[PDB]
């Protein structure tokens, strides 16, 4: 019975909240990091966009959070690739539109395996062109070079929920179809079928 | 600081516009004790009476 | 007392040592107007001496701005870790510089060799050790821990560097100067000063039960030279002089602060003048 | 006899007393009010008032309509739609329809969504401004609590729909005070076919 | 005591309950308001703690709710099966629940099995008994006539029915477990709630005096205990839970209403909120 | 009984302990106002006992207060990892203290150090343990594992930290304070407070049934003191004492009310005045 | 499991049973007409549902037919002798014949003549007894004293009265029918319909649970056929077979329909179909 | 027969029963308005036996409710990639409790314990067990895997946890009661209800040979018994017992309606009232 038409409370996201009384001393802060540029999109230049992404382990859930800069993950051995990371950096960029700004609650996917190699190695590596970007870079990785149904299993991987999984929920919340469309995947339904994935592209 | 104030009335102010937050302006609050006045005066009579 | 330190430490503590500062002056306004009457003098205080407005803290009461200062204590001192550490190191905002330490170091703490060779003793200002065994000239007798500047007066069998008498280095070491036979004694006197502020202490031994008894798993009754030398050791490795200082200033002005909103006598110029 | 009794206030006695005077001013009483009023200073009103109190209490029946409200209160709890009024409404912008009525209508305003931060009342929705308004439609449906006075309308397929109000935009997402609704009948002329949303979204 | 419990109970204590209610509640009301003047609180009770709309009083003074209670009680417990048209009495069925018992069960009530084999001797909460002869395990050592609710705590060479510490039936029965020779003793204690209100007690003791002063033939003064365990005792068979709640209800409220019109102090919650 | 207390349970619990208040002075205030007439007190009740203004009720009769006190105990104390949405726990910012435990102490929870040296029994309001071998005086016999608070009568041959007759610590320990031979007993009776509320128990006893039939995986029917017990045991050790009163109030007020809500008599004190 | 039973139980009967039946037939009615959303089913049967057009029961509430049936059956089972007109009940010789029996009898009562000549057990539709000495053909061995009626099956070494296969009386006896020495057994069994109903045991499980917790003092927990046989043994033996059945099926709903209204679950025919 | 079921099984079958209640209902509209015409009832039922207004049903004719049917069937317990796009399993946040059990047990089913102790043999209603070796009382000797619940009819040398006829248990066990060598026999009888419902049985047998000929690899022909033994042992261990009914209710709802769409004859009570 567990199930909700909710994105913010799927099972593959982690709510998040600073202690009761250090709520008014966070915010405070968080407008520290709005004076500076301490915010990451998938359209600012990737030379400048890959300085602020410092995924952080988390080990309880009592830890301030800023919207536009904060990516998690869980303590792990595993090493993700770089399409892993590519994926799980989307997916968490176009799934910031239905965070909820009016609570004091925020809600973050985790990432199941490390990408902090995977982002120092990136960042070793970067020139500064004008006109490269993170959305460049995920469509010349993943989209061009992976079928539909590898890179939507390998996002599966990355987040704690089976391929299966994905496939159920997204029937439930439609913002989760339009999360996974704003990634370039379309899902076609066919009775007594499995479902089939392709890309916006070939579609 | 109107809207922290408690009392006995809700006050509801609409939320600033981001752009219109800055714009300064002028609130003289006065700053002045007045338990002087309440102590005991030999025209107290007269204080009550009038 | 076990507590963690994180890297947001200076920021909270600005604002932290500018509340403290504007509660004092209020304090200090409101008392050099009260007119002795019906009406008490913590009354007097109470109506018109908590309501201090400033960016963030919006409270009209003396209760409103403890609970302002137990919130960034907690923030400061006893919260594990605020954010990534890279959100901190690029904050362009900038803080301003604390007044500098006073308070006269008369319990210097230093610590032995592995050896085991001599005895220390204390006294005002003054660390006198004897050795058990002969020992060559020329060696570190004793290292000191907490951080110490000023002048050096006294040293008997021993040597320190250095030049007109001012101690060159914040840490000195002694070492003996020439051979000595076994139950001797090496003396080292300093007028120097610590880490900390010497005024006030009456207040402070009032406000750190206060926020102890809010604290009580983490924070315990203790003396201000001890309080001082845990706040110091528990800094984090990596941080500038610049912001230990604030760090230091804002961990001894919030138990002040609170002992002197209960008893209601001046505030330290320390705390005044920020 | 639960309160206001011996220890009222005297300020009290202006709001009892109103319903004695305003008996006695009818046809047929004339006698009492005259002997009642013509001596005041030696009977006063609260001595009065309290004579007729314990006269009251002592057995004298109350008329028949007190339990007649009674049992009718309990008629108007159950069946709301029978006196126009309903007592809650959701606002959304994904309805899901309730399957069970798609039996008996061809489209109706009935929905099955789980409210989320439900408003106490109208009046705070539309004192409210428009960003924080379409901060609470995103996040999922919204509920306004206090009653309303509906009426709905049955139409057949055929009729065309007339156009309700809801929410005026002018400046803010102001809810009517109204809210009529539109209800379209399945009859045997026309139930294997299939009627689109169009007239209605 | 002497006393006979009609059929028609539950409708005159529910009628009186309401009433003692009442008459709580009124006296609350003006005691929030006297004014501490030159007149004593007795004279202020007496000139306006009056109830003037119910059915069934005849006076506006304090008296009346006394003649009331008089009246009630007289109907309900004593030899009397008047039924009083006085008060309206409309549904004899319709009862509202009374609130439920409080009463500490300190000294249980336990009878032996008349087999002569056991000394019962009492404790604060707990009875134990000594065995005369040898027992065998798996056989009645005592039950309770009493009923009781709540917990059990420290059964020693006993056994009791329980399910996670609490016990399963109202009435429990004492078995022994353990073949137990040469006059050993068993405990088992009790941290349960036996039938009453135990809030109150001082009202009591002053109001059953007041009523065995009227009915000296029938009611004579005593403890509470006692009081309710005769009272309980005397209880048709042919009567349910929801309706011997309400008799004890106004059989323990009515002296403890008589004697808070003496007294003018406060009234239990049991009372008040009934 | 297993659970897990998730790690949001001080939010969840003020919102239950408001929804528990709301009813529970919803109840009284229909209870006041029922006059005796054609319909039952139950019926009343069930017509407009429900009408509460709170975020989260979807039904205006006391079965959609159930399902809510349902779903926020199956979020804060069951296995279920399901965040109730449509209630306001995402928009708290403070929580208010609740009120202070009032439980009496009568089976107090005590450990024995691992020798084997001492047997416990248990009584009313004390302990006792016998020695089984010589043991010198200085030496731990006993220790509370359950917190208490309160005052000490009647200590024998053992020495409690203690001033004035208050204890001083929460979890004192028994600590021998003569040498003695083996066989020798010693006692220490306490009046003090457990963590609990005590009134209300036959609310909670027909409550935790009604609970337990819904999650008959996860909860099984027990007594108050052993359920609190295991709660208490069950909060994670990084909890300040203001949240885990937070979360023990709603805990154990979950039951009552769903028993209050099947007999309609009154409510505690603790539960109203919230 | 106590009770006397009015001889104007038919009139309370006729009542009861029609109560039962028009909330079953709105409990379906409001069945087929829920869809699934954020309501649960008990939610939607509290609001929409349970409104009945009744004369003599003002209630449309759950709770309110719930406490009529209470009324009901404490008038008719179990307070004694009562006038019907007393709780606004007409009584009227004319009322409806209840549906017929339906229960399968499968443990058949039936009782030894004295002497001991014969020893009895039990098999899913049959007895079987054992001759402890020689018997000779034309005397008693059983009879049943729980009235039976259906076709006969299987009958060995013994005769009984039938024609066609079908039991001519309603109380058949077993006379053996040729002398058996030597210890043989004699066998009957039965194609037959008990007194009662089958269908709805789950529903009466729970239901006399319900109604055992209010008349707790007269009324234990246990299976429908003892409950039946109990309620059969304990009719006024000066009434018509006509009146029998009213009372009995009256006897049987009450349960099974505060067990439905519990599970919200169907309802059986003879239930229904009033 | 292997088959897989999903963790949205009971969202698929509260909208298979919904379907097949619907069906059944038009059908009996169908019989009553036939008139005995040209057209025969197969040709009449063809035209006018298509449910309107029910979502996801493409066709108007009975082939689009077959077709239905085969897809919610597929999908709920054979394959958990399928998940049906055009039914509204989207709103089924609550489900609807079904009607209860019906099925006579008959043939119970028991597991002897691994010793080899015992024989097992089967009669109607009741199972005996012949002992291989001496064996002591208190001991367990068999227990039921399939859960029942009901009276017991007849229990010789062996004992069952039953209070007033009635288990306690849906799952008892049979334990000797006394000691009994050499061979002997212990004999228990019920008189209970399997999981299941008796009705339909022959619709049940034309049904599952059409279910099972497109489901040739998953699904073959056998009895009720058998199909509902292997479907709740098939059931997920951590689910609740509300949802395991409806599951339940529409696997054998599915063959049911199946088969009676070729029989034109009426439909069970438990298919329709539902």
């Amino acid at each position: 019975m567990n199930w909700s038409k909710a994105i913010n409370f799927q099972p593959f996201m982690l709510e998040t909240r600073p202690p009761l009384t250090t709520i008014p001393i966070m915010d405070q802060l968080v407008e520290i990091g709005e004076r500076s540029n301490q915010k990451w999109s998938m359209t600012d230049r990737l030379f400048f966009a890959i300085r602020k992404i410092n995924p952080i382990f988390v080990t309880s859930s009592q830890i301030p959070s800023k919207f536009d800069y904060t990516i998690l993950q869980m303590p792990t051995q595993l090493i993700a690739s770089l399409k892993e990371t590519l994926l799980f950096l989307a997916f968490s960029y176009y799934l910031r539109e239905y965070q909820d700004k009016v609570g004091q609650m925020k809600f973050y996917p985790v990432a199941m395996k490390n990408m902090i190699p995977i982002v120092n190695y990136l960042k070793d590596r970067v020139h500064n062109n004008f006109d490269t970007t993170l959305e460049q870079a995920y469509r010349q990785n993943v989209v061009h070079t992976l079928s539909a149904s590898d890179a939507f299993d390998l996002l599966s991987g990355m987040i704690a929920t089976t391929r299966l999984d994905l496939i159920q929920r997204t029937r439930i919340c439609p913002e989760l179809l339009n999360v996974l469309n704003k990634m370039s995947f379309i899902l076609i339904y066919a009775p007594n079928r499995p479902s089939i994935l392709s890309w916006k592209n070939q579609s | 600081r109107i809207t922290e104030m408690v009392n006995d009335r809700r006050i509801m102010i609409q939320k600033l516009t981001l752009a219109e937050k800055p714009q300064v302006m002028r609130h003289v609050t006065t700053e002045i004790n007045n338990d002087l006045f309440f102590k005991m005066s030999p025209v107290a009579q007269l204080y009550i009476y009038h | 007392m076990n507590l963690e330190i994180n890297n947001f430490a200076p920021a909270i503590s600005s604002i932290g040592s500018q509340l403290c500062s504007l509660s004092a002056q209020k304090l200090l306004t409101c008392r050099k107007q009260y007119g002795n009457g019906a009406k008490s003098f913590e009354e007097f205080y109470a109506e018109i001496g908590g309501i201090i407005g400033m960016m963030g803290i919006n409270s009209q009461t003396p209760s409103g701005i403890r609970e302002a200062i137990y919130r960034l204590y907690q923030s400061a001192f006893l919260f594990g870790d605020i954010f990534p550490e890279s959100f901190g190191i690029q904050n362009t905002q900038n803080i301003k510089p604390p007044p500098g330490f006073t308070a006269p170091a008369k319990k210097l703490e230093v610590v032995l060799p592995q050896g085991g060779a001599f005895d220390l003793i204390y006294n005002n200002g003054e660390i006198r050790v004897t050795t058990t065994r002969n020992v060559q000239a020329g060696d570190l007798v004793c290292t000191v821990t907490f951080p110490i500047q000023g002048s050096v007066i006294a040293t008997r069998n021993c040597h320190v560097n250095e030049i007109g008498g001012q101690l060159t280095t914040t840490r000195p070491e002694i070492i003996a100067s020439v051979p000595m036979p076994a139950r001797t004694v090496i003396v080292a006197s300093f007028d120097a000063i610590e880490i900390g502020y010497g005024e006030g202490d009456d207040l402070f031994a009032i406000g750190i039960a206060i926020l102890s008894n809010r604290f009580n798993g983490q924070i315990t009754p203790m003396s201000r030279h001890n309080y001082m030398t845990q706040m110091f050791a528990n800094l984090p490795a990596n941080m500038s002089e610049r912001d230990s200082s604030a760090v230091l200033h804002f961990a001894q002005a919030a138990p002040v602060v609170l002992g002197m909103m209960e008893r209601l006598t001046g505030a330290p110029k320390w705390v005044l003048d920020y | 006899p639960t309160r206001y009794g011996t220890s009222e206030s005297i300020d009290k006695f202006k709001i009892a007393w109103e319903n004695v005077e305003s008996v006695l001013n009818m046809e047929g009483n004339d006698f009492v009010k005259t002997i009642m009023y013509a001596y005041e200073d030696n009977f006063p009103k609260k001595d009065f008032y309290m004579m007729l109190k314990q006269i009251a209490s002592d057995g004298q029946g109350a008329h028949p309509i007190a339990a007649a409200i009674d049992q009718l209160r309990t008629i108007v709890y159950r069946e709301p739609e029978r006196f126009g009024y309903i007592d809650s409404v959701i606002l959304t912008h994904n309805p899901d329809v309730d399957t069970a009525y798609n039996r008996f209508f061809h489209l109706h305003p009935i929905v099955t969504n789980q409210p989320s931060n439900t408003i106490k009342n109208a009046q705070l929705w539309n004192e409210m401004r428009l960003e924080q308004q379409v901060e609470h439609i995103k996040a999922g449906p919204v509920r306004i609590i206090g009653p309303f006075h509906v009426t709905y309308n049955y139409l057949s397929e055929e009729e065309d729909m007339p156009a309700t109000s809801h929410i005026i935009m002018k400046d803010n997402m102001i809810l009517n005070d109204h809210l009529t609704f539109n209800f379209v009948k399945r009859e045997r002329r026309n139930n294997k076919k299939r009627v689109s949303s169009f007239r209605y979204k």
